[PDB]
């Protein structure tokens, strides 16, 4: 009954945390500022289970190796392995020739499958090893009160209904109810999404646990202030543990190329059984006594499956992901590497993940004038115009007055990604002074701090006075920070170029306005104000103190507003343009606030500037938001409470009738079955985040992607990809590669085909005429694995025909890796006047020799006897066994010779799909080496020494290589005037039948 | 899905347009073969339409059977009538041409020596000659064995017997040895006009030697006339009858099988020790009663 | 004779062919 326990997983989580703190202190059992004796918590801690996630459940034995052994096409070829020795059953039996030729082919097969699945293998397991190189867990210790006394145990000797003293650093040891509390403010950024860092208090606020203040969240720590709180959930019991699990436990789903992968074997095998298998019934239904009729099947139907491309694929694949292991991206397994290139909705969260996740400065306020300050990364943005004195004065403001300051150790890293001890407004502030009005560490020490004032209880001001370094004025220095509202209250004066002036209410409504513009943009907004004192009241020498009013608290002289949010990573915009330029959608889902969501979607595109969402279409109309009608909003902003009361066909609706779309206000679980929506089109979903809220996102989509430093793990381990610099724009390429690389895949299938037209062809007809055998089995060896290798390697490098990232991503239903045109080209057309031209090759020799064509009619049949030594050609020669076997042999080399030859046409006329190769050119060097290295290969096995001995195969007289020359030659010929022709007139005949 | 067998207007896969796929197949197929057919054709001309271009693979002639049995072993019983029955009917369609009856065409057969004779040289092997007269070969010159009416017929019923004949070969000059015989085992002093052969228990060690040969010649020599060779070719010389010459077991232990091999020498013959056949010969025998 | 053909030195021969064309490769994929 696990699937019910699957279930309950995929639906949103219920509590208890709307007590009288008395109703609390009456159900659990257990004191408030007290606590548990600890009998009794050496009574629970063994109840159940002591604070901690049960392992993941998954630890699959090195005996996990035989999953690369079989799969879709090794399992599809194993029969074949095993198929060889059963046709070598009969040798090994009746006194034939089991000793070397059915049995080292299994041995190959064996091998050649052992390799495929061996270096399969080691790959996923170089990628399994450094990526388990990164899990630095240091295990933080619960500070637990128990009788009376703050006992801070290990992070695992806790229980359900204990008090737990949270101060700032101490990660949040599990899932509390809040009893009590002291300017709590912690971070979940890494359970629900939620950004900047949010305040934690006792009462009752909200009622979605999530959101709600009177409960914290396991795996989040606690930023500053202090608490006190009860503990509800503790181990596999908590939030994040109904998450990493529900995670763990669903489907990696089948990725689209594997499948492409499938459909081909069932047109490989398809067609394999089909004729071949039926084919040797014909064997023996011509006349063939069933016993001996089909002593040849085992062997003659083998060539039909095209042995070897297994290897050239699992490289075409390698090839690819060792140039994304270049760029910082890795993927777990091989198959993903193409999924990106064939995306047709992208799903991405917004905090870790597309932003930094780092409060930052946003938007400046001075001289009634905004400014828009740096927000990247990598500082490749818009510096402000630093000159105005208001600047300097606001600096050196925001830079005396903050509790934070830097690390040891923060030089050489830069400015921003570097660490801040400290709150996250004094972070960011602190922030934007050090690197936009020069140094903090000689400008906070070169004013004495008399007496601080820390955020307050009531109204919102944080102050501090100073002595005057300057040799002007030697008068005091006051600075203060605050809330608009309260600090518009208490002040009058105003500041601009150097001088001073009051507070008009012209200019007090142009303040409502642009601190209502800037806060409506997204932007927590906090004013700046400073004031000189008397310095004729208080003297140069007065020690002011801390317990009564000192100086004018009225008639300040406010300087600017100053505006911050958590900015987008520097790479991620321009990475979008990209994303709907080939066509893909690109949805917003995050846990996060639908202003702040509001205001970063339309900075980064996926909301272009200029759909009017339900709900800008009915404030600004001035009418009831029941009014509108839902067509005529392009855009659409969804609060994840409507979320909760919706079933299929309506969120069917939303995607299908909204080009734009932001979630805001999802739980982990949400995210789920919005992958598992836009999975209700048909198309394919790729998905990208930071914390743990993505954990099932990121498993359930076709692909997940995650972040390297900026994430957790609980959705590093589920996603299929994994984001190593935290660069955003290396999925730009990823859907680039897969798309491709699906393109030129094609062409190395269609390769390697041929070659099976003129390889069967011969055990075919050998049959039908009694013919001697035209081409060996050791010769068919060194194509589909010997020559072969390298130039369906090399066509792996092939570049683009046309621009990539402007045709839309592929219908997996109709675009087919193999279409039906492919065979009607590779084994319809090509391999015909493939095998044209052995066969060719093959009369030549029988001729030249000797063996006259119309001669050899029902030959093999004595010439197959190892006894009949006199054997009659058409000029009256009598012919040995050994002798007329070698003449066997060597018309089973050149043949091969032929087939590389033609084969040359072939890698030539396949390297380009649609494009004239004079357009394209030779560009590509590892193709001329495999034309060198294939001849040189090829000629080196003829002639060696005592080659003839080993392998069957003897050298070649020279008057035979010339042979496919114009074959090789017309079948260029044929393509490349098929590849113009469809260049001219696409639309009529033509392109619909033969292009692949 | 896996049902689009008669879909609307189309049929399964595709049919709407199938004259268009099929039309341009036959065209294609019936192109792909005109250049082809074009090609074997030219690959024909150049045929010399009598000397075979390439003969370096035959370089060594070999020594051949009558009875060309299921792996050169005679294994039969001089009692049971059909025992042997597989192997003198072989003998019996082997010969079938060389009847002094069959060949009384003068037109097209000349009466040669009677005795090993020098090279019988007719021309050139170009064709402004005409038909070239085939030397006779009469059953006389084996005896004992098919030698007509004296004895024969068991054809080895009682001691086994089996003729050795050389392969064919278009011009074959054969050179035999000079009368410096590079050891040539006992044989006479007839090495000028005659190409030798001889027989063996075993190879080149001890051997079960059990066995006295005796060998029936052209005259009484024991090898092969030169009067008929090289040969002019099957369109050149039909019905040609190659010299046949036979070799005789008389001393042969019944019950057990022992092996002979019939070597032939000659600077224009040469062995091969992965060929048991090139220039050499193999045949085990076991006259089981 | 018509009856001995020298294999020995188009065999010493095409391995000429066969290093050269694949040592050319060699020059052609290292471009540096
Ligand atoms: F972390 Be995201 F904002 F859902
Ligand atoms: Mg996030």
């Amino acid at each position: 009954k696990e699937r019910d326990m699957d279930e309950l997983k995929k639906e949103v989580s219920m509590d208890d945390h709307k007590l009288s703190l008395d109703e609390l202190h009456r159900k659990y059992g257990t004191d408030l500022s007290r606590g548990l004796t600890p009998a009794r918590a050496a009574e629970i801690l063994a109840r159940d289970g002591p604070n901690a996630l049960t392992p993941p459940p998954t630890t699959p034995e090195w005996v996990k190796f035989c999953r690369q052994l079989f799969g879709g096409f090794s399992m599809l070829l194993w029969i074949g392995a095993i198929l060889c020795f059963l046709a070598y059953g009969i040798q090994a039996a009746t006194e034939e020739e089991p000793q070397n030729d059915n049995l080292y082919l299994g041995v190959v097969l064996s091998a050649v499958v052992i390799i495929t699945g061996c270096f399969s293998y080691y790959q996923e397991a170089k990628s399994s090893k450094i990526m388990e190189s990164f899990k630095n867990m240091v295990p933080q210790q619960a500070l637990v009160i128990r009788n009376g006394e703050k006992m801070s145990i290990n992070a695992e000797e806790v229980v359900v209904g204990d008090l737990v003293e949270v101060k700032g650093g101490d990660r949040i040891p599990a899932d509390l109810r809040i009893i009590s509390a002291n300017g709590c403010k912690v971070d979940n950024s890494s359970l629900t999404g939620e950004s900047e860092p949010q305040t934690r208090s006792p009462d009752f606020t909200n009622e979605n646990p999530l959101e709600t203040r009177n409960i914290a969240f396991f795996s989040t720590n606690c930023v500053e202030g202090t608490a006190r709180g009860i503990v509800v959930y503790t181990g596999d019991r908590t939030v994040m543990g109904r998450i990493a699990t529900l995670a763990s436990g669903l489907e990696g789903g089948q990725t689209p190329i594997a499948a492409e992968i499938e459909h081909f074997i069932h047109i490989i095998t398809g067609v394999a059984v089909f004729l071949g298998v039926s084919f040797f019934i014909l064997s023996l239904i011509l006349e063939y006594t069933w016993l001996e009729a089909v002593i040849f099947l085992i062997g003659i139907i083998v060539a039909n499956v095209p042995e070897g491309l297994l290897a050239t694929v699992t490289v075409c694949l390698t090839l690819t992901a060792k140039r994304m292991a270049r760029k910082n991206c890795l993927v777990k397994n091989l198959e993903a590497v193409e999924t990106l290139g064939s995306t047709s909705t992208i799903c991405s969260d917004k905090t870790g993940t597309l932003t930094q996740n780092r409060m930052t400065v946003a938007h400046m306020w001075s001289d009634n004038q905004i400014h828009e300050a740096d927000t990247t990364e990598n500082q490749s943005g818009v510096s402000f115009d630093k000159t105005s004195a208001t600047w300097l004065a606001l600096s050196r403001i925001a830079g005396l007055c903050n509790r934070a300051v830097f690390q040891a150790n923060q030089e050489n890293l830069p400015i921003l990604k570097r660490a801040v001890a400290g709150d996250a407004s004094e972070s960011a502030l602190l922030k934007c002074i050090e690197l936009c009005c020069g140094s903090v560490k000689e400008m906070r020490e070169r004013y004495t701090k008399i007496v601080e004032i820390p955020f307050n209880s009531t109204n919102k001001y944080q102050l501090s006075i100073h002595k005057n370094p300057n040799t002007a004025e030697p008068r005091h220095l006051l600075v203060m920070k605050g809330a608009p509202e309260r600090i518009l209250d208490r002040c009058s004066s105003i500041l601009i170029h150097g001088k001073e002036q009051p507070l008009d209410e012209e200019l007090k409504d142009a303040f409502q306005n642009a601190y209502l513009e800037l806060g409506g943009l997204g932007e927590r907004v906090l004013g700046f104000c400073h004031l000189f004192l008397p310095d004729e009241q208080f003297p140069e020498g007065f020690q002011f103190d801390t317990d009564d009013v000192n100086f004018p608290l009225d008639n300040l002289c406010f300087v600017g507003l100053i505006s911050m949010i958590d900015p987008p990573r520097a790479a991620v915009p321009d990475a979008v343009g990209k994303c709907r330029s080939a066509g893909i959608k690109v949805i917003m889902v995050t846990g996060d606030h639908p202003i702040t969501a509001k205001a970063i979607a339309k900075g980064v595109g996926i909301i272009s500037e200029g759909n009017e969402t339900v709900e800008d279409i009915a404030a600004r109309l001035n009418i009831p938001v029941s009014q509108v009608n839902p067509r005529d909003a392009k855009a659409c902003v969804v609060h994840g409470s409507d979320l909760k009361d919706m079933t299929s066909e309506q969120l069917d609706d939303i995607l299908k009738y909204h080009t734009e779309i932001v979630f805001a206000r999802t739980s982990p679980q949400q995210k789920l079955i919005i992958v598992e929506g836009c999975q209700r089109q048909g198309a394919i979903v790729a998905v990208t985040g930071d914390g743990v809220n993505d954990s099932p996102a990121s498993k359930k989509a076709d692909i997940g992607v995650a972040m390297g430093i900026a994430g957790s793990d609980v959705s590093k381990q589920a996603a299929d990809m994994i984001l190593l610099d935290d660069n955003f724009a290396s999925i730009v390429t990823g859907v680039e590669e897969g798309r491709l690389i699906f393109d030129n895949l094609k062409k190395s299938i269609a390769y390697t085909l041929t070659s099976n037209i003129p390889e069967i062809t011969p055990f075919l007809i050998f049959i039908i005429a009694n013919i001697p055998l035209p081409l060996g089995t050791v010769t068919i060896l060194c194509i589909d694995l010997g020559t072969d290798m390298v130039p369906a390697i090399s066509l792996a490098y092939e570049q683009a025909e046309s621009d990539i990232m402007k045709r839309q991503p592929r219908n997996p239903k109709t675009d087919k890796l193999v279409n039906e045109q492919l065979i009607s080209m590779a084994y319809g057309q090509i391999g015909m006047i493939q095998a044209l031209g052995g066969f060719f090759t093959y009369f030549v020799i029988l001729a030249e020799n000797g063996f006259l064509p119309i001669h050899l009619l029902g030959l093999r049949v004595n010439w197959d006897d190892r006894w009949i030594n006199d054997v009659e050609d058409s000029y009256g020669q009598q012919w040995t066994y050994e002798q007329r076997k070698i003449v066997e042999f060597t018309c089973h080399t050149p043949f091969f010779v032929t087939i590389v030859v033609v084969q040359w046409a072939d890698l030539v006329i396949c390297k380009t799909r649609r494009n004239s190769v004079f357009q394209q050119g030779m560009k590509n060097k590892i193709l001329i080496f495999g034309l060198f290295e294939e001849t040189a290969l090829a000629a080196f096995l003829s002639y060696c020494p005592g080659m003839g001995v080993a392998l069957r195969m003897y050298p070649l007289k020279p008057t035979w290589w010339f042979c496919a020359f114009p074959y090789s030659l017309l079948i260029f010929v044929y393509d490349e005037v098929r590849k113009l022709i469809i260049r001219r007139r696409p639309g009529g005949w033509v392109e619909k039948e033969t292009y692949y | 899905f896996i049902w689009n067998s008669e879909k609307k207007e189309f049929l399964g896969r595709t049919g709407g347009s199938w004259f268009k796929i099929l039309l341009f197949y036959v065209i294609f197929y019936g192109c792909l073969a005109g250049i082809f057919i074009g090609t074997i054709q030219v690959m024909l001309l150049t045929i010399s339409e009598f000397k075979p271009t390439y003969q370096d693979r035959v370089a060594p002639p070999g020594l051949t059977q009558i009875p060309q049995s299921q792996k050169t072993e005679i294994s039969f019983r001089p009692n049971d009538p059909q025992s042997y029955e597989s192997y003198v009917v072989s003998i019996v369609r082997f010969l079938e041409k060389y009847k002094d009856l069959a060949q009384k065409d003068d037109m097209i057969f000349e009466d040669c020596g009677n005795v090993p004779s020098e090279l019988k040289e007719r021309g050139e092997y170009n064709n402004e000659r005409g038909e070239r007269k085939v030397c006779r070969f009469r059953l006389e010159w084996l005896g004992n064995c098919s030698g007509l009416n004296d004895e024969t017929y068991g054809y080895k019923d009682g001691k086994p017997c089996v003729i050795i004949k050389l392969n064919r070969v278009l011009g074959f000059k054969p050179k035999p040895p000079k009368n410096e015989s590079l050891e040539t085992y006992p044989v006479m002093k007839y090495n000028p006009y005659v190409l030798p052969v001889h027989c063996t228990g075993k190879r080149d060690e001890d051997k079960e030697k059990v066995g006295t040969m005796e060998y029936f010649g052209l005259g009484g020599y024991p090898g092969f006339p030169l009067q008929y060779y090289p040969y002019y070719g099957k369109l050149l010389q039909p019905k040609y009858l190659q010299p046949l010459m036979a070799v005789q077991f008389t001393n042969l232990t019944m019950d057990t099988e022992i092996r002979i091999e019939c070597k032939a020498y000659g600077e224009n013959i040469g062995y091969s020790e992965k060929d048991r056949f090139q220039g050499r010969f193999d045949v085990k025998i076991e006259v089981k009663s | 004779d018509p009856f001995y053909y020298d294999y020995e030195t188009v065999r010493n021969g095409g391995l000429i062919f066969a290093a050269l064309a694949f040592i050319v490769g060699l020059i052609i994929i290292l471009s540096k």
